[PDB]
């Protein structure tokens, strides 16, 4: 789903947990 | 490797393809003297465009840390070849702005982590109270009262996985990263239990236009659908999730939304919600009958009426359906994400303190005791 | 031993809890109502020795049990709050020698009144209608003589005319009407309510109209347990 | 009517040469009955776990 | 004529009476009685609670044994519980659903009650089949049963809506003796110790007295001034208390013709619906319609207690025969053993 | 240096392309053996400050969409309608037998 | 002893006036209504006035509406019946009855065929 109000907390429980145990990329230092 | 980088490499080699192919049908033009000729950087194709004119392009979805909603700055310089970064002095595109946003939505992010558990605090501590005194005080006990305790127990086991959920697996990377067998389970438990909890509020409708709208005579009804319908039927669309989600798509933890397998859980239960909406349009539809039929004034019909419908909802679960999706834009989202998110927490807390506290069968009863 | 008694007791415990389960799914779908009809005034023959004479009839599968209480003395004080977990309470008034209307008035207040009947709706049947078109229409206007305010009195707008009635009776008809539920607005609080009805006690679907307002006493009544209404 | 007037009078007339004493001798039985029955009274003292059956 | 002539007697024997009860109005429980022990606050918590009823409880009594107990609810029931273990030994399935008065045999083989329906049903319990069916359909009553009470395993107390009382055989099934010169309605009776007189109120806020053995009527006391809904007797056979539905309690008494005492408090406005007196004779539960039982005290005239364990209204109350527990109960079909 | 490596995996492409040849210029059959083609120039050219966009490896991958693509260039719904279908045969048997 | 003594009577002319004070001894006078019920000759017991605990509604039938005048004294215990302008039709006794129940707004069995707490009438007839 994702922005369904069903699945909100769903959709939260991801975008919340991307910080944490995913680094973030480089964005054109050093890459495309 | 992991899950999320294993679909974004191979939704990248998609697009390296679809491009490099394009690059051969399509053919050349001239521009204006030297130009900005077509290129690959390595994530995003760019045609042939002339000199001077940038091109803003939706950044790909393709690493988890990437939202679509930003865009890129390419830019190419008048010589006629692309913006080389000073440091590299290489070809070089502007891909801040897609992660830029990152830290700040960030910290708004997490006002949203504490609103979730004190919300969900309040669903416990004021719930246990709300259902101490029905399994005591047994004189009050009706059939719209043992199905409050088994409404009452879906909203306190859900907001103790959730919290569970929301201190263990979510800000540990540890466990994300490493997939352990346990937090599956969890996640097969807490779209359970949800799911359970998103079913009550289905049959504490049915009951309620069983009891007034159609077959007021016909009383004592047998439980044993209720007890079903409640805690027993979801059990079909979540173990049919379960199974389909680690054999097709098997993210880290399940934590990841971006499948259409959800739906066979967010779909029966979007298709219980509509149910409860046609069963909260036609309980005021008796109650505004019963108030015309006494002859009030036009004044007071409407006074009632909406303080009928702001108890209802807490119990129905009408929240779904006046907000089925989420905008687009930023400026309602920012409001929408505050406004969803304190009806959700807070439904636990807002039925324990109308139907039991603001309850006038309750406030004269442990008065009297 | 003294203890293989107990599960005489405990199974004679079982098969009485058993019946006290089964007996308890009849007595609540059954509604209990009670008739206090004035007399002579067709009180028995409005629906149509002992000290209450029971009255089984079904009205799509809805089982009542009215109660015609007779054989009994005047004063009614105390036998009248047995009858506060009934669901309804038939009063059939006569509309036509001494003052009939005002006795029937007077009755209506008390029981309105009563603490214990103050959760009990009362069903109001207008009986003799036919009557009181015979009454107003040509004769004795008693009507004008035991009411002072019938005189200065005008038929309300949301009357609704039958055919072959006088409009002198309709103002007349729908003026008892009017004190009849002045008394029920007024001392009311909003727990029980007042359904009046006109009836010729000829009438061939009198069990319609207690039909009806017995599912409207059950709605109202399930609408105060979810503080709805 | 007439004959049951009569039946009041007839009736309180020998309800008029009926035995009376004075409060103090006929309410003074009950301060000695109190006080002769108080050791049997389980309402008054409560009684211990052994001694009543509930 | 004689009209005039009967009311110039009946006021001058009422002000012969009267001045006859002043004379013995010495002290009236007033100054002397103010140099006693009171108890105190009694306070009593219920120990058990009968539930299995489905409307209104309207009467209660226990048995000789003080172990089982009958009670009478307005569904059509005449369960028979056991107070010591919460045990339904009996289920007698009435005909007339409007139970308003039951009572139990002194030798606990008979069981009674009556109602709406003019009908006091008399009930085998200990029959040679091991059933329970109804034994005697006493009938001859013109108006609804108030209160039954048992003299023997033959004999019968019953008080009717007919201002009238009556003494039934039910090896016959005829009555022998109509106790009549009440001008309300009979609300309550009670037996003394020994089975010759019994008291009876009235709607007509007079309490009368009667022998068993004619039709004669002994006192007869107006200290009340609403509908008498309750009556008891002393346990020493010579006083009994009367509730009524003004909101007071007066203790009256046989020997001197007049009230002793006269419980009441400034904040009651609830009617009284039930009373009885304990082992001693030193406490009155009245039943008030305000869903709590005052424990009043008939030497103090002082609230020493309050039972406010009821939803409903305290319809009856019924003391057991030793004093172990003293069983209430209401119109919300919970008899709870005090 | 990285000339070694490009032409290690060049024909190294073309023993993959065997097994589906005469049908590459379709996108179902393709996913697995052009994914493994990156790899080799991203993991030897990591050491390299050119990247995957290696103007050596740029016209390689160019000229591999030239050889192949010049002269040709239900079951996911079925459980999700299935219960939600299910839910008003139970709406209504609760309310009606 | 509820004991409810009236006065007053005699034979009066059609448009006269008289007053029956009803007295009241052996009962709290305030915490009770009071009612006002006649008896024609050969006829039943009717409702003519009631008047509440203290002064607060004063009720009347249709033939005594305006024409007479119920009040009470609580600092004397006497009901009083203004009646003015009577008719030939008002020949009857008049009872004096008293409510069953204090301090409760519903008033039941006044009007009953025999009643405790009432009166011994007064022939107030009309020449």
């Amino acid at each position: 789903c994702g922005n369904l109000s069903t699945c909100m907390l769903g959709t939260y429980t991801q975008d919340f947990n991307k910080f944490h145990t995913f680094p973030q990329t480089a964005i054109g230092v050093g890459a495309p | 490797k992991p899950f999320l980088y294993v679909v974004g490499r191979k939704k990248m080699m998609d697009a390296q393809y679809k491009c490099y192919d394009r690059m051969q049908q399509l053919p050349a033009y001239q521009g204006e003297g030297p130009y900005c000729n077509r290129t690959w950087d390595g994530w995003l194709c760019w045609d042939d465009t002339p000199a001077g004119v940038l091109s803003y392009q939706f950044c790909p979805d393709y690493f988890p840390d990437f939202d679509p909603s930003e865009k890129v700055t390419k830019y190419c310089d008048e010589k006629g070849v692309w913006f080389k970064h000073p440091e590299n002095n290489r070809t070089w595109s502007n891909y801040t702005m897609c992660n830029a946003f990152t830290p700040e939505k960030l910290k708004n992010a997490y006002v949203l982590y504490y609103l979730a558990i004190v919300g969900h605090s309040l669903s416990i501590f004021t719930l246990v109270i709300s259902l101490g005194i029905f399994v005591f005080f047994r004189s009050l006990g009706c059939q719209r009262v043992t199905l409050h305790k088994n409404m009452f127990l879906t909203y306190i086991l859900n907001s103790m996985i959730i919290i569970i959920h929301l201190v263990e697996v979510v800000p540990n990377g540890e466990l994300v990263r490493r997939d352990p067998v346990s937090c599956k389970i969890l996640h097969f438990f807490h779209q359970y239990m949800m799911a359970c909890n998103y079913f009550w509020m289905l049959c504490e409708g049915i009951y309620l236009h069983t009891l007034i709208v159609v077959a007021v005579f016909t009383e004592k009804q047998r439980l044993r659908w209720y007890y079903l319908l409640g805690w027993g039927f979801p059990l079909v669309p979540t173990t049919i999730h379960a199974i389909t989600r680690a054999v097709y798509f098997n993210d880290n933890c399940w934590l990841s939304v971006e499948t259409h397998l959800l739906y066979i859980i967010h779909g029966p239960v979007m298709a219980a919600l509509v149910v409860n909406f046609f069963f909260l349009l036609n309980i005021v539809r008796v109650l505004v009958t019963k108030m015309r039929e006494t002859h009030e004034a036009e004044s007071h019909m409407y006074l009632k009426a909406v303080k009928a419908t702001m108890i209802l909802v807490p119990l129905l679960g009408i929240q779904f359906v006046v907000f089925p999706w989420r905008p687009s834009n930023k400026m309602l989202g920012k409001i929408y994400d505050y406004v969803m998110h304190s009806l959700i927490h807070f439904q636990g807390f807002f039925v324990a303190t109308i139907y039991c506290f603001c309850n006038n069968e309750v406030q004269t009863t442990v008065k009297r005791q | 031993d003294q203890r293989n008694e107990e599960k005489a007791q405990r199974e004679a415990n079982k098969k009485i809890e058993k019946q006290l389960q089964k007996d308890k799914q009849v007595y609540r779908a059954t509604h209990r109502l009670l008739l206090l009809g004035a007399g002579e005034s067709g009180k028995n023959t409005i629906v149509k020795t002992s000290g209450i004479f029971e009255t089984k009839f079904q009205v799509d599968k809805v089982n009542f049990h009215m109660f015609d209480v007779g054989a009994q003395r005047d004063e009614r004080r105390k036998w009248i709050q047995c009858f506060n977990d009934v669901t309804a309470i038939i009063f059939v008034v006569a509309s036509s020698q001494t003052n009939r209307l005002q006795a029937a008035l007077k009755l209506f207040d008390s029981i309105w009144n009563n603490k214990w009947l103050r959760d009990t709706s009362v069903i109001l049947f207008l009986n003799k209608q036919d009557l009181l078109a015979e009454k107003v229409l040509a004769g004795k206007s008693k009507i004008e003589d035991y009411f002072p305010e019938f005189a200065r009195y005008t038929t309300p707008e949301d009357a609704t005319p039958e055919p072959g009635e006088d409009p002198r009776v309709t103002r007349a008809k729908y003026f008892i009407r009017d004190e009849f539920l002045r008394i029920s607005t007024a001392s009311g609080d909003g727990r029980h309510y007042c359904y009046p009805h006109f009836t010729c006690s000829v009438d061939t679907e009198n069990i319609r109209r207690v039909f009806n307002d017995c599912r409207d006493i059950i709605q109202r009544m399930h609408l105060r347990q979810y503080e709805l209404l | 009517s007439i004959a049951q007037a009569r039946k009041l009078v007839e009736q309180l007339k020998m309800e008029a040469n009926i035995d009376r004493i004075k409060v103090s001798k006929a309410a003074a039985d009950l301060m000695a009955y109190c006080e002769a029955h108080a050791k049997e009274d389980p309402l008054l003292t409560p009684v211990p776990a052994s001694e009543n059956p509930f | 004529s004689e009209l005039d002539q009967l009311r110039q007697e009946a006021e001058q024997l009422k002000n012969q009476i009267r001045d006859a009860r002043k004379a013995c109005a010495d002290a009236t429980l007033s100054q002397i009685t103010n140099n006693i022990d009171p108890v105190g606050r009694i306070q009593m918590r219920t120990r058990r609670t009968l539930r299995g009823h489905l409307a209104k409880i309207y009467a209660m009594h226990w048995g000789t044994d003080s172990r089982l107990l009958v009670s009478a609810s307005q569904d059509g029931k005449l369960i028979i519980w056991d107070s010591y273990t919460t045990n339904k030994v009996h289920a007698i399935p009435l005909r007339s659903s409007w139970v308003m008065t039951c009572a139990y045999a002194p030798s606990g083989n008979y069981v009674a009650c009556g109602g709406l329906d003019n009908i006091c049903s008399i009930y085998n319990l200990k029959t040679r089949e091991g059933n329970v069916r109804v034994s005697r359909e006493l009938a001859g009553h013109t108006g609804y049963l108030s209160c039954c009470r048992f003299l023997d395993d033959n004999q019968i107390v019953t008080s009717s809506g007919d201002t009238t009382c009556a003494l039934w055989d039910i090896e016959t099934g005829q009555q022998t003796t109509t106790f009549t010169g009440h001008t309300g309605d009979v609300m309550s009776l009670s037996l003394a110790p020994d089975t010759r007189l019994f008291v009876s109120g009235a709607c007509d806020a007079s309490a009368k007295l009667w022998d068993v053995r004619e039709g004669m009527c002994r006192q007869t006391f107006t200290g009340h001034e609403s509908d008498i809904n309750a009556i008891c007797f002393f346990p020493n056979g010579n006083a009994f208390a009367t509730g009524s539905d003004d909101a007071t309690c007066r203790l009256f008494d046989l020997r001197a013709d007049q009230e002793l005492m006269t419980y009441s408090h400034d904040n009651i406005i609830c009617g009284i619906t039930s009373v009885s007196f304990s082992k001693s004779g030193r406490l009155l539960l009245a039943g008030y319609d305000d869903f709590n039982c005052n424990v009043w005290d008939a030497l103090k005239a002082d609230r020493a207690g309050v039972l406010a364990g009821h939803d409903n209204r305290v319809s009856c109350l019924g003391v057991t025969d030793d004093g172990m527990a003293v069983a209430t109960g209401s119109w919300d079909s919970f008899l709870k053993i005090w | 240096n990285y000339e070694t490596a490009v032409q290690f995996c060049w024909n190294h492409y073309k023993d993959q392309m065997d097994p589906i040849e005469k049908d590459w210029c379709d996108w179902a059959m393709i996913s697995r053996p052009y994914s493994t083609l990156r790899d080799c120039l991203e993991h030897f050219a990591e050491l390299f400050d050119l990247g995957f966009p290696n103007p050596l490896a740029e016209r390689i991958i160019f000229e591999t969409h030239q050889i192949h693509f010049a002269n040709c260039s239900d079951v996911l719904l079925a459980m999700i309608i299935a219960p939600i279908c299910l839910i008003p045969f139970l709406i209504t048997l609760v309310v009606w037998r | 002893q509820v004991q409810l003594q009236e006065s007053g009577g005699g034979l009066v002319q059609p448009g006269g006036s008289l007053r029956l004070s009803c007295a009241a001894s052996g009962f709290t006078f305030s915490n009770y209504k009071m009612n006002w019920v006649r008896q024609a000759p050969g006829k039943g017991l009717e409702w003519v006035s009631d008047i509440s605990q203290s002064g607060a509604s004063i009720s009347y039938t249709g033939s005594v509406k305006g024409r007479f005048t119920i009040s009470r004294d609580n600092a004397k215990n006497t009901l009083y019946l203004q009646m003015n302008s009577l008719k030939p039709e008002d020949t009857a006794v008049y009872y004096c009855a008293r409510c069953p129940a204090p301090f409760t707004r519903d008033c039941f069995d006044v009007t009953s065929t025999t009643y405790a707490y009432r009166g011994q009438g007064t022939q107030v007839t009309v020449s």
